[PDB]
């Protein structure tokens, strides 16, 4: 996407022309999270071998 | 035992917009799947001592 | 005016370093205790910065402006009152002119009908140009006051400025602190920026001179010219915004 | 809160133990517009009404800035034939603000009047007149017909057809020199491997849509590259301190409370970025000043709770939030 | 040996308690 | 290169297909009186298929 803040996409531009750019940003941060779960999964079950 | 944390989706996805949180709701339970995992870890955290 | 100095002798280019100078601030946002990583044309660390000198010695060349430049001037006397920039160099087409009259800083972009080495001259009079029309800018700085007595001795202070071209904005960059070249770091303030849009492929430096354009002589200082490359340079932010360390990525 | 359980876990029951729920929301009271106080119009009508105009190869830039502008006249009101715009939103032009803007006048005929718009490829999209990808602005046309036209034709408007290369965008050409396709010299006129770019316009009344010349204005605009002073008729209310709002701040929007800044800040800072690259910090518009921004709506609940077959008693924890200071 | 969500979970034993039960 | 014409009405077309045909040579030459098409550079014909 142009820009990463959410204030500056929904108000800089028209509500068709919003949810193509939302939805990348929003995809990008459940991307962002299916990194992090997975690897809280890994790294403890070390801890609890 | 190892650092127990709990990620919101609310506030890390969105950034407090009303657009953020009506299109969250079309993705549905991905974020039902993620908190559940990190409460997973948490139990097992607390059987470990 | 248009009568050139005969008592001009030209030095040769010598070479010294900067060892970790050229470092300024990419852009008005305050960070506080990060790291940041900027591209942007920057100057290489331990590069060869051509060492100039003005004390009857008086060096001044014609020099190419390709990307941007840095000027780090080391005076006491302040000789060097303005700066001249362009392409062809004459009334053809359009150029850029820094005039400083002591009472504030006169940037206009004109057509400007230059001589073939013109001069500057309290202030007698300062004419670098015969005649002059169609004007595209005008500007009026900040008042201030400065001094045109000559001295010889040591050299107190350093003024380093940053001229560049970024997307036809001319920005400039400057600091001024107290102290043959000194080391240290330090950064570069925001001044002003002027949308000239107009190319520039040479340059040349401006000297006023004293009498106690013939005889008019002059007293000792230095000044240097650097070049832009596209590197990348990390960069500290303390917690009151001035940055006290810079890294080039690809030296070492 | 028993019901909070039912509606997280999409059961009929409760299981005996501790199960988190939701996190605060805290609505924002009332909405904070800050603009500078400027008694001066823009010159919009300086561009659009004049008398002479110039061509397409070298056209007359107007830097229009520090001033309230009107879009009334674009929007609400149609004098004019077409509203085209890119990547702005014609609804919201009133609503984002930005530095300056550089208008470009110039008349093309009906027929080549399609090959504005960025990424194109023609005489006029190639040699003439590019827009870049990244480009922000709206583009605004109007029928002179009934003005400008002439019955021998308008041979006063000029345009040029040939150039060696591509033009790169924002450039005028200036150049009066002789097309040279060979090895001769063309002394300044036409002649063998001399061609001459320079054509007249066909303009006429009588004859078709390709015939019909438009006046076509070309806003370019300049977003977030320095403070903004130029916006539409937006109202100015009082600042809000120790309370959760919404923000308006020189067309940036957001959601905190305002604090006083401890720090030393640069003069010329329109605002500042945290780890998060998100504003934190931001310089008041119309006074020197820096106010933080904290936001709002921060920490969970959790429920303690026995089952349906035993209590009904529910235990809340909040977690992180002192209770001091203070779900439907 | 913040504002975006992110929330750190305390334990339940504490370590004083731990040298408790050492 | 051909002496001989015909008018306007009666005009034979050469048929021009699997073939190598050089436009190369005329257009660094270009003896020609005026030429005037719309949307087509006549140079631009040099490189294509």
């Amino acid at each position: 996407a142009i820009s990463s803040v959410l204030n500056d996409i929904f108000s800089r531009l028209d509500p068709p022309e919003a949810e193509v750019q939302i939805d990348r940003l929003i995809t990008g941060r459940l991307q962002s999270l299916q990194t992090y779960v997975t690897q809280q999964l890994i790294r403890a079950a070390e801890i609890r071998a | 035992s190892m650092t127990k944390t709990s990620v919101d989706c609310t506030m890390y996805i969105c950034g407090d917009s009303t657009e953020c949180s009506n299109l969250l709701l079309q993705y549905g339970s991905f974020c039902t799947q993620l908190k559940r995992a990190l409460t997973g870890i948490a139990v097992e955290q607390d059987k470990n001592t | 005016q248009c009568v050139n100095l005969t008592t001009r002798t030209q030095l040769p280019p010598a070479y010294t370093n900067s060892f970790t100078r050229g470092v300024y601030y990419p852009d008005k946002v305050f960070r506080s205790s990060v790291l940041h990583s900027t591209q942007d044309l920057f100057l290489p660390f331990f590069s060869n910065v051509t060492w100039f000198h003005v004390i009857k010695r008086f060096d001044n060349p014609v020099l190419p402006f390709n990307d941007g430049v840095y000027f780090a001037s080391i005076e006491k006397s302040n000789i060097i009152r303005g700066w001249i920039f362009g392409t062809t160099l004459d009334s053809k087409t359009q150029s850029l002119l820094i005039v400083n009259n002591a009472t504030n800083v006169v940037i206009k972009v004109c057509e400007f009908q230059f001589c073939n080495d013109p001069f500057l001259d309290m202030e007698s009079e300062f004419r670098v140009y015969s005649s002059a029309n169609n004007c595209t800018f005008e500007y009026v700085s900040q008042p201030f006051l400065m001094d045109l007595e000559g001295k010889q001795g040591n050299f107190k202070n350093l003024r380093e400025f940053v001229f560049k071209n970024i997307d036809g904005y001319f920005k400039i960059y400057s600091k001024h602190t107290p102290i043959d070249l000194p080391q240290g770091f330090s950064a570069l303030e925001p001044l002003v920026d002027l949308p000239i849009g107009i190319n520039i492929t040479r340059f040349q430096t401006l000297l006023a001179l004293h009498r106690s354009s013939s005889g008019w002589t002059a007293g000792a200082a230095a000044y240097y010219v650097g070049y832009l490359q596209p590197r990348t340079f990390l960069l500290k932010y303390n917690e009151n915004g001035t940055i006290t360390d810079a890294v080039d990525c690809a030296l070492d | 809160p028993l019901s909070e359980t039912k509606c997280t876990l999409k059961s009929f029951t409760v299981e005996k133990g501790i199960y988190q729920t939701s996190n605060f929301r805290v609505q924002p009271t009332e909405s904070i517009v800050r603009f500078p106080n400027i008694t001066n119009l823009c010159p919009f009508d300086e561009v659009f009404n004049a008398t002479r105009f110039a061509s397409v190869y070298a056209w007359n830039r107007k830097r229009i800035s520090n001033c309230v502008a009107d879009y009334s006249v674009l929007y609400n009101l149609a004098p004019f034939f077409t509203f085209k715009c890119y990547g702005v939103s014609p609804t919201k032009l009133n609503d984002l603000c930005f530095t300056n803007v550089y208008a470009d006048s110039f008349v093309i005929r009906g027929d080549e009047v399609r090959q504005i718009a960025p990424g194109q490829t023609g005489n006029i999209a190639d040699y003439n007149y590019k827009l870049p990808d990244d480009f922000t602005g709206c583009v605004i046309a109007w029928n002179s017909n009934k003005l400008d036209s002439k019955v021998s034709g308008n041979y006063n408007y000029l345009y040029r057809l040939f150039r060696k290369s591509n033009l790169k965008p924002f450039e005028r050409d200036i150049s009066t020199e002789i097309y040279q396709a060979g090895n001769k010299p063309c002394n300044g006129v036409a002649g063998f491997n001399c061609y001459f770019p320079l054509r007249s316009y066909s303009f006429r009344p009588t004859y078709g849509v390709g015939h019909q010349p438009y006046r076509v204005v070309v806003l370019s605009f300049e977003l977030l590259h320095a403070p903004a002073t130029v916006c539409g008729p937006k109202k100015s209310t009082n600042l809000v301190k120790n309370k959760c709002v919404n923000f308006n701040f020189n067309g940036l929007k957001g959601t905190g409370v305002l604090t006083e800044s401890n720090k030393k800040f640069l003069p010329f800072q329109q605002f500042g970025r945290d780890i998060a690259d998100t504003t934190d910090a931001v310089r008041d518009p119309q006074t020197l000043e820096i106010l933080d921004i904290t936001p709002c709506s921060f920490g969970g609940v959790s429920v303690i709770t026995p089952g349906t077959n035993t209590s009904n008693q529910v235990a809340v924890l909040y977690q992180g939030v002192n209770c001091t200071e203070v779900p439907t | 040996t913040k504002f975006k969500g992110l929330t750190v979970l305390p334990p339940l034993l504490t370590d004083e308690m731990i040298a408790q039960y050492t």
